[PDB]
């Protein structure tokens, strides 16, 4: 249960919106000096948000994969719980 | 009919927050200002550079981002190149998420990117590895060659032969429409 | 004053120097502004903006009444990826893996090298899958939804594993190596050939960590990692399916394409690399930061424990760990998705 | 090197590179003729 | 005034009178 | 208000400065208000006589003062 | 191509995603003297400019005729 | 004629307001009221 | 600031022409192979040939009195048969033979 503290923490933040479904920036003009204008936000060279809003999770997913690979190069016995539970596709 | 929602609190949040730092045991691994460059934090500073210093003597700008490992690898040799050649050029260090309008200006599409600039369009050479074949030394060699080229061309023909091009009349408005405010044009 | 409707219009405008400038701005510097009293007002501004967007859409969009969409044989990036959603996914996973990067830097047009590599990997996968199907599927006698389900289930699985490991501070601990059994202790001690140390945390941490020597605190190549994993799995007698194994191998290959520094910088640790590459818009950003803060402040004060003190401890750790792993299946029904639940059943 | 693993796979035949020089599957004169026909018919 | 210093950009665009030059340029077909 | 100051000549405004006070009706209720003729004469220092409108019976002030 | 002579603009969709697009001002005002007129409020036009403008209160039918 | 109509409406709608000394989009440039606090 | 000292308007013209040509090469490169070659070489070339021939050479409408005098065009392709009224372009030195 306290081991699944972190599962509860993850499930808490589930459908919170991201920058992948919207524009990455917005302009604000200084009202006292309209010549002055600031861009609040991030960089982006990307405009296919109407597609990426569905696969937004893949970046962190692939990061997690690369990190599981790093951990497993040292110890491959960390997945045995899930293998025994039968979540993965395995042919006993 | 095409639209994108305006923005979100996440998008407008701080792109560069702080993260925890480890104790001095994780640092112990097998593989274990700067007085010559300028870290740029503001599009005001970037514009001042590009429109005055880049007309006086050339500039070399490194556009990076924190997520990239190639930037971390390329940082130190870039600092050595700066320490070598700061007499002939100025050297700047820009983060794309902190100053995106500088990245849109230089037309950078991938990170890390070197940009050699003189006259703001008289000489603009972008060096990068869109494929993933080059290395940091290759990038620095290309940057040295480009810097030599632009210096030679500025000396060529009595200081002339390096005049600005399309920015003479475009003002980078097709690249970034927010320059209309700088030019004072209406938006009504 | 006289009545303003009795007053001559040009005389009023000659008297007034401000609204002179207002008229020059809209009717001398332009020829197409409307003849309304206030052209700068919000209704006019928003009408102009909507007209702008509608005009550009009608001109550029792919529609049943196309103006510019015509004589199309080689499509641009946006239309190509909008029509071919299969290729957007493939071209995007390759970009994130070949270059550890954000979707915000997704290139307009990919390189031919990347495309050719994709076709070669497609050759490999289709060969293996076709030969498997030929062998087994015949002796018996919508891809978008399937791909979506597969990826959702996979990210849920890896998230659950990461949470399970963070429960005991085993998620991303390097140069440390976690151990829950004497067999694994011997196996990971064979790395440093018996050198190094072993560290412990008291009875809330249900595993013991091992520090190799600084010269052997390196990370291994992903192909070696996959080979080690698969060899261990076949030694235990639980081999993955061939399609999944090929998937792992191609992932390792595209990771090898990164080169020498594929995950970490020289003076960098894996936790720092994870926090570096982690999307800041991610909902779990604060969760991971919390975990790594706690892990750092615990490992700073972790105590050292020699070899034989652990094995007797590793027995009870194995016991309560298998008990927790048994509880895990029920715990997935608590908050895990219906996919995870049905696959546990 | 980073990309040497991928750039080793790119080795072609003489006939392959002749075919690429000529642009067999990338010029498409039938497509050019179809374009010309459609363009003239659109008058 | 010399050819060179006339056709120098600064003198050409600031101090010179380019009216006759550009009128000759426009009426070139008539002269030809 | 408009920048139309009546000429104080008697051919236009009969009896301007014959007395030391001016009066006006204000608003829909037409409230009375009395104003000193010197306070009013302060305007004719800013008045510009080149400009004359509305049958050449009204001059214009300078824009600085009017604004 | 090198990239020196590239297209000096960015597509409107990418600008819209960047939060950079501006739609307005089919017209423009070249000079700052002409830009700041509606904000000055006290000298929208200099005096010399005022007397120069006073010469064009009406169109010249005489000049039209000639 | 368009310009004539525009000015003819501007007269009636701006010349007797007491609230439009200029256009509201440029009110930042005005001096500040001493009576507000 | 219009113009710079030491630089010539002819040098600026050369600069401008270089810019235009480089931009044209870039736009031709980043274009469809299906359309650009046709629209840039084959229609211009055909139009040039036709207009030059018409505006420069001089042509004649040829007729024949009898069908027995018609030529044999069975073998040559794209014209299997004679038709009267054919426009025929000739050179100034051409004779009746
Ligand atoms: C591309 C984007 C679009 C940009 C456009 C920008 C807008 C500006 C464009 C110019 C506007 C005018 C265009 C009007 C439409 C054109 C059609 C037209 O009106 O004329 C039809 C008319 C012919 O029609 P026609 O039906 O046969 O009628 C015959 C009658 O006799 C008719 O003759 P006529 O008896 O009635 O007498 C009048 C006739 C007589 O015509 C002549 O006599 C022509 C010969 C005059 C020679 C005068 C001596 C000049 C010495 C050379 C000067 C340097 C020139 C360098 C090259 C050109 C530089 C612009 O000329 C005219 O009618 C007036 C036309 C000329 C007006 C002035 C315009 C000059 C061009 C200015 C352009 C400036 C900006 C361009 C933008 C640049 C892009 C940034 O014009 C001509 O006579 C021929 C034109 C000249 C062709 C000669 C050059 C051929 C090139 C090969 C020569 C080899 C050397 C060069 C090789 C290349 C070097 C590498
Ligand atoms: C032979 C060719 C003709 C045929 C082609 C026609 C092409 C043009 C079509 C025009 C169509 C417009 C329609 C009429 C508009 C009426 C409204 C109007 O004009 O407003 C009053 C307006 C008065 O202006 P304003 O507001 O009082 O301002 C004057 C200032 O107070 C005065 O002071 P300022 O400081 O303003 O300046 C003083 C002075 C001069 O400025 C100065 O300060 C001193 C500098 C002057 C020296 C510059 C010399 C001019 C150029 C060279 C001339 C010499 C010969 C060339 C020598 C070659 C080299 C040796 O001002 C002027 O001279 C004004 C110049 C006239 C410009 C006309 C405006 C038309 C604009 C568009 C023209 C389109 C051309 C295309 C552009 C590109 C062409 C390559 O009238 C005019 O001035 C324009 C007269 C136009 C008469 C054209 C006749 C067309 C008749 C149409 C009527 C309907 C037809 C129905 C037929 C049935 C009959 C019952
Ligand atoms: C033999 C085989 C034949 C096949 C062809 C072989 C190849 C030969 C050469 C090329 C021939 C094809 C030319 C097509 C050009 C037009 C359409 C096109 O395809 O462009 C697509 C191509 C790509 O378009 P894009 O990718 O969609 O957009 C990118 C921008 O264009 C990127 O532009 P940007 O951002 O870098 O810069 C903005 C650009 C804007 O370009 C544009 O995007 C739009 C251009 C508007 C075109 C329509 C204008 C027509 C207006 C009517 C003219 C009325 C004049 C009134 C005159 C009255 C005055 C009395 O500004 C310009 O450079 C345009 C200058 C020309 C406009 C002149 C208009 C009058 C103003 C005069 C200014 C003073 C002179 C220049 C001063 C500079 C210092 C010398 O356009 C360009 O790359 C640049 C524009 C082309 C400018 C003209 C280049 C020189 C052409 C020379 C023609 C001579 C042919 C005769 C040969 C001799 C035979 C005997
Ligand atoms: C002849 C009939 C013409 C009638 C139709 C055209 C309209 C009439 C008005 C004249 C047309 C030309 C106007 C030119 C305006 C450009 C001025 C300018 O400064 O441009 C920037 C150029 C480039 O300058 P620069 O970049 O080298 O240095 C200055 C840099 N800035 C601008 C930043 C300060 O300036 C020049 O050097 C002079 C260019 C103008 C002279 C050329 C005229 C062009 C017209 C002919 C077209 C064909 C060109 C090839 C000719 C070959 C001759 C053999
Ligand atoms: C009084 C006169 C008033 C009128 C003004 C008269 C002057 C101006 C009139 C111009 C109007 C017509 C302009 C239309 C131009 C159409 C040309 C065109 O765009 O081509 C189609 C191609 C087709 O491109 P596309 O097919 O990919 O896309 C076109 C549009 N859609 C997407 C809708 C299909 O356009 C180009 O991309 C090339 C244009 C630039 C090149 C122009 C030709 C010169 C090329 C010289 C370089 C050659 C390099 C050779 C190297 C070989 C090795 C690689
Ligand atoms: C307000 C600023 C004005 C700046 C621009 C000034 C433009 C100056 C050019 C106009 C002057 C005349 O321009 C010139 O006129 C004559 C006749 O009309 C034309 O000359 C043409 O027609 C005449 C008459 O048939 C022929 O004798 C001649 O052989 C032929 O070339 C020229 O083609 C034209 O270039
Ligand atoms: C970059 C410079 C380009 C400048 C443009 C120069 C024009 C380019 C085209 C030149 C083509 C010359 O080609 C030549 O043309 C002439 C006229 O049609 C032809 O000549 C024909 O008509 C002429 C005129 O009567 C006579 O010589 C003869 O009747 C006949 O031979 C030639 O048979 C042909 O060989």
């Amino acid at each position: 249960a306290r081991s699944f503290r972190w599962m509860q923490a993850f499930a808490a933040v589930k459908g919170k919106p991201t920058a992948g479904s919207c524009a990455a920036g917005t302009a604000v003009v200084n009202p006292e000096d309209p010549t002055k204008v600031t861009l609040k936000g991030r960089y982006t060279n990307f405009s296919l948000q109407h597609i990426w809003e569905k696969y937004d999770y893949l970046q962190t997913h692939l990061l997690l994969r690369e990190c599981m690979l790093s951990q497993v190069a040292k110890n491959p016995r960390l997945l045995d719980p899930e293998i025994n539970a039968g979540l993965t596709p395995t042919v006993f | 009919s095409f639209a994108i929602p305006p923005a979100n609190a996440a998008a407008l949040a701080d792109p560069l927050p702080a993260t925890p730092t480890p104790p001095p045991v994780f640092e112990a691994v097998s593989s274990a200002a700067l007085k010559n460059v300028e870290e740029v934090s503001t599009m005001e500073r970037y514009e001042a550079a590009v429109y005055e210093e880049s007309f006086k003597k050339p500039i070399v700008c490194l556009f990076f981002a924190r997520f990239s490992l190639q930037s971390k690898v390329l940082l130190q040799p870039f600092l050595d190149f700066a320490a070598s050649a700061s007499n002939n050029a100025t050297f700047f260090l820009i983060d794309c998420d902190r100053v995106p309008r500088a990245a849109y200006h230089a037309r950078v599409e991938n990170v890390p990117s070197l940009v050699v600039m003189k006259g703001d369009d008289a000489f603009r050479q972008t060096i990068t590895d869109s494929v993933g074949v080059k290395t940091a030394g290759d990038l620095i060699q290309e940057a040295r060659s480009a810097l030599d080229q632009v210096l030679r061309l500025d000396q060529q023909e009595g200081g002339t032969k390096l005049q600005p091009g399309v920015s003479s009349y475009t003002h980078h408005i097709g690249v970034d429409n927010l320059n209309v405010y700088r030019k004072g044009w209406p938006v009504a | 004053n006289p009545p303003v409707w009795k007053v001559n219009t040009n005389e009023w405008l000659d008297s007034d120097q401000y609204w002179q400038a207002f008229v020059e701005k809209h009717h001398f510097y332009s020829q197409y502004q409307p003849g309304v009293v206030d052209p700068e007002a919000p209704q006019e501004v928003e009408a102009f903006k909507q007209a702008w967007h509608s005009r550009m859409g009608k001109f550029n969009d792919r529609s049943d009444t196309p103006m510019l969409y015509a004589y199309m044989n080689e499509l641009p990036s946006w239309e190509y990826y909008d029509l071919h959603r299969s290729a957007f996914l493939e071209h995007m996973t390759y970009f994130l893996v070949r270059t550890g990067g954000d979707f915000r830097f997704f290139p307009e047009m990919p390189p031919w090298q990347w495309l050719a590599h994709m076709e070669n990997l497609r050759f490999k996968l289709l060969s293996v899958a076709q030969s498997r199907r030929s062998q087994l599927q015949l002796a018996n006698l919508h891809g978008e939804e399937y791909t979506q389900k597969f990826l959702q289930y996979e990210t849920e699985l890896f998230q659950a594993c990461a949470a399970r490991l963070m429960g005991h501070f085993m998620f991303l601990c390097d140069p440390f190596i976690p151990v829950q059994s004497a067999e694994a202790l011997s196996a990971v001690t064979r790395v440093d050939n018996g050198k190094g140390k072993l560290f412990s945390l008291g009875d809330d941490v249900n595993a013991l960590f091992y520090l190799p020597e600084q010269q052997r605190r390196d990370v291994e190549r992903p192909t070696q990692a996959v080979q080690t994993l698969l060899g261990h799995l076949e030694a235990t007698g639980r081999p993955f399916n061939p399609c999944y194994s090929e998937l792992l191998h191609v992932h390792a290959e595209v990771l090898e394409e990164r080169g020498e520094h594929w995950l970490t910088a020289p003076g960098e640790c894996v936790s720092q690399a994870f926090l570096r590459r982690l999307r800041t818009d991610d909902p779990a950003y604060e969760v991971y930061c919390s975990y790594f803060k706690e892990m750092y402040e615990r490992f700073a004060g972790a105590k050292e424990v020699s070899m034989e003190d652990g094995r007797k401890r590793l027995a009870t750790i194995e016991k309560n760990a298998q008990e927790e792993a048994a509880a895990y299946g029920l715990a997935l029904k608590t908050m895990g998705s219906a996919e995870l639940a049905h696959k546990a059943r | 090197r980073p990309g040497q693993g991928s750039n080793a796979q790119f080795q072609t035949s003489l006939a392959d590179k002749t075919r690429g020089l000529l642009g067999v599957g990338f010029l498409r004169p039938t497509k050019m003729a179809s374009f010309a026909a459609t363009f003239l018919l659109n008058f | 005034v010399s050819f060179s210093q006339f056709f120098d950009s600064e003198y050409f665009w600031t101090k010179a009178n380019v009216g006759p030059f550009f009128l000759f340029l426009f009426t070139s077909p008539f002269w030809y | 208000m408009l920048n139309f100051i009546p000429k104080r000549c008697p051919s236009v405004s009969l009896l301007f400065g014959k007395r030391p006070v001016q009066r006006i009706e204000v608003g829909q209720a037409r409230h009375q208000l009395e104003i000193p003729v010197e306070t009013i004469e302060k305007i004719y220092e800013g008045v510009d006589s080149r400009l004359e409108y509305h049958n050449k019976d009204y001059n214009a002030m300078k824009w600085k003062d009017f604004m | 191509p090198s990239g020196a002579y590239r297209l000096p603009a960015v597509d409107y969709k990418r600008q819209l995603s960047r939060g950079t697009l501006v739609e307005g001002a089919d017209f423009y005002l070249p000079t700052a003297q002409e830009q700041q007129r509606l904000a000055r409020h006290f000298e929208p036009y200099s005096e010399q400019e005022q007397e120069e403008r006073r010469k064009f209160r009406f169109q010249s039918i005489s000049v039209y005729l000639a | 004629g368009k310009i004539h109509g525009a000015v003819w409406r501007m007269k009636h709608l701006f010349a007797t307001n007491f609230k439009m000394v200029g256009h509201p989009r440029y009110a930042y440039a005005l001096p500040k009221n001493p009576l507000l606090q | 600031p219009l113009g710079v000292k030491g630089r010539s308007v002819f040098a600026g013209m050369r600069s401008f022409i270089g810019q235009r040509l480089g931009r044209l090469y870039d736009s031709f490169y980043y274009s469809q192979s299906s359309t650009k070659y046709v629209m840039v070489f084959l229609f211009p070339a055909g139009i040039f040939y036709t207009r030059f021939r018409a505006d420069t050479k001089l042509g004649y409408h040829v007729f024949i009195n009898e069908e027995k005098l018609y030529p044999d065009y069975s073998q040559n392709y794209f014209d299997t048969k004679w038709t009267n009224g054919r426009k025929v372009y000739l050179d100034d030195e051409t004779t009746v033979e």
